[PDB]
């Protein structure tokens, strides 16, 4: 992980792949390849809708 | 040109009608990058929803323009024959948004060579487009036929 | 200042008493293709340093082009004025022309 | 006798939710302190930077 916590090689080579989009984010194979980002930001809460 | 393989056994989404926000409202999503006169990149998101057997509605929307209208009407409708040959609706004119003064990109998007069978999953075979961004000389070469080619 | 509209200011950093530019020197306007349409040439006058005349020259932005390049890069700069110098070398070219460098 | 320092303090990105306790996610500031040169280096992009 680099300064922005992205997946990098020795040289700083940024890893890329299919990102997660939507609410909640989902894996989209048809989406354009984007760099994989792993932020340390805390997760908010989602109100329960179905139980 | 956008060539895809469509699965016949995908169930029709229960969350009708089509909604961009609703991920489960569409069977497949693809993205093709086009370019305007000023070279701005527009990520045409296309959505495939099966309506009935051998009938697939395809919707289009650009994520680059926040002022673009939400797609509520069929961009095109692919009709397919018995053995997976295309029948009609494989070509449609598509206009992008207006970003930073760039004129909207009006291009003919074609679903030719698309074939629909019992694929195990939803996959897009090929995406091609003849637009690009401005480029600058990074190398030059001479081929065996004598063609001078600048990369 | 907005899409396809670029205000352009000129300032003289060499003059210790140079006035801060407060009015637009020119306005570059761009067509749909990012080409120049107006404002590509403007007459700019420099300051007066060491008692010499200010240089009144036509600055031309010819072939300036605004498109989705990754950043703002200056392609070419040129000016036809030169400083005084002494003779360094000389040569006779293949066409008989005698050139002093 | 220093001149008064007035700064814009912002609690942006702060949130009130059902976290286990009052926890500070991050602090950031633009002010700094004097100190002598220790190291100098030239990065892969040609930048000359002193630390």
């Amino acid at each position: 992980l680099d300064e922005n916590r992205n997946l990098v090689n020795m040289q700083g080579m940024q890893l890329t792949g299919y990102p997660a989009t939507g609410t909640p984010p989902t894996i989209q194979q048809g989406a354009n390849p984007a760099p994989i980002t792993i932020p340390n930001t805390l997760m908010a809460a989602k109100s329960t809708t179905t139980a | 040109s956008m060539q895809i393989n469509l699965n016949s056994t995908d169930p029709v989404p229960s969350k009708t009608p089509f909604s961009v926000s609703d991920a489960d409202s569409y069977n497949k999503k693809g993205t093709v990058t086009v370019y305007d006169s000023q070279g701005n990149a527009h990520d045409m998101n296309v959505y495939f929803v099966k309506t009935k057997d051998n009938e697939w509605a395809v919707y289009t929307h650009d994520s680059s323009d926040p002022a673009a209208t939400a797609p509520t009407t069929a961009s095109t409708t692919l009709k397919f024959n018995e053995n997976g040959i295309l029948e009609s609706g494989g070509t449609v004119n598509i206009t992008t948004g207006t970003i930073n003064g760039a004129t909207a990109a009006t291009f003919s998007l074609s679903f030719l060579n698309s074939m629909q069978q019992n694929t195990g999953a939803n996959n897009i075979v090929a995406t091609n487009q003849n637009g690009y961004k401005p480029g600058d000389l990074v190398s030059y070469q001479i081929n065996n036929d004598g063609t001078v080619v600048g990369n």
